């Protein structure tokens, strides 16, 4: 039997760009 | 979602690995993977993704693993904070309380 | 989202465990996952779940696990029932019909 | 071959408290 | 989500399985888990997620299951067809084309 | 490595009730 | 979701195989599975998802699998690009940068 | 232990039909 448990995780980090037809 | 190799690598994320990313802004939470950056404290969400975040954005990104009761009392989770340009500020290997 | 700690060992609900938060009032359905807390009767959304909800509505916690055959035939969930000050009203080890 | 089954829940329990920003 | 146990059973759906509901009239989509319900024909959406139906909608019903490679080439779908009255219309082992 | 596969389905079944205020 | 079997074939999809559909026009994420399409370049959204999407809306379409520490570390992604007419333009082994 | 990988991706199709009252 297994759980989903939180492995690893970055706090509060900053979107610093967007990319909406990025390729690949 | 392309993360800084380096900033990506301290928190154990591989390239590939599925992550859930849950904006404070905004309150969308969605799930994408992992793209290895080269970038020095670069966050770029790409494809429809986009379209739930703005630059300038502040987000928590989770990574969860499949685990075993034993793992589970052996685990160790890795939380990464950071500062406003991306870069360390601590890294932990247990819960705040 | 941050359970008092003796709510959540009744629930066996270990920290870190992902757990899906469905919340009664606004009909709202996310995951985010457990940080057990010292404070009696405390259920605290943290982050950008916070957004997904409103101090004082009430949300059921479901927690899952990935069963075999087997454990599924052994299987007996833990289903905790509170009251409006999140004390335990019943525990019971069956669904209800 | 596994499935995902309900292990267990905290049927209508209230939110007490919410803090958006959070730290660690 | 209470799902009669006949319909249930020849769903081979089993009470505690978390299943994906998606709603064909306003296209909500969400997970819950399966109740077995003594009474005929009977398909009740409880707790919040009542909020994403209306009585009378359309649904689609999905089970999931974790399979290896070998468990792939084997498997054989269990597909359900109901009426209106959520009656059997059809049930197959394999997706239609 | 496994995979998440389509087990079974009820297709088009009718809502014939709903209970917000759902005990248990 | 109904894809032509030899654009779903060369992804490596198997028919019941769960994915997830990103849509870059509208920004909607969804889950769904595979059916194996007979018509060529038709890429075809069935049920509730249909009201996700619009005829003609640019999808990215991936396919996760749960893999342990050796698998992770041998696996190779594949990435296929397709044209407007959801002919086959790339078909790689490895993120992009 | 074990995490969810991207194994495959069809990135940018097209969709070229829709239909939502699809039987079986």
């Amino acid at each position: 039997m297994t759980f989903e448990m939180l492995y690893s995780k970055i706090h509060r980090a900053t979107i610093t760009d967007a990319n909406l037809n990025y390729i690949g | 979602i392309t993360i800084d190799e380096d900033l990506a690598k301290l928190a154990k994320l591989r390239e590939g690995m599925k992550v859930e990313i849950v904006d404070v802004n905004n309150g969308e939470r969605f799930s994408t993977y992992v793209i290895l950056g080269k970038k020095r404290g670069e966050i770029c969400v790409n494809g429809a993704a986009a379209r739930k975040v703005a630059i300038g954005d502040v987000v928590i990104i989770l990574a969860y693993a499949s685990m075993n009761e034993d793992e589970i009392n052996a685990h160790k989770p890795s939380i990464v904070l950071v500062d406003e340009k991306n870069e360390i500020l601590e890294k932990g290997l247990e819960h705040h309380h």
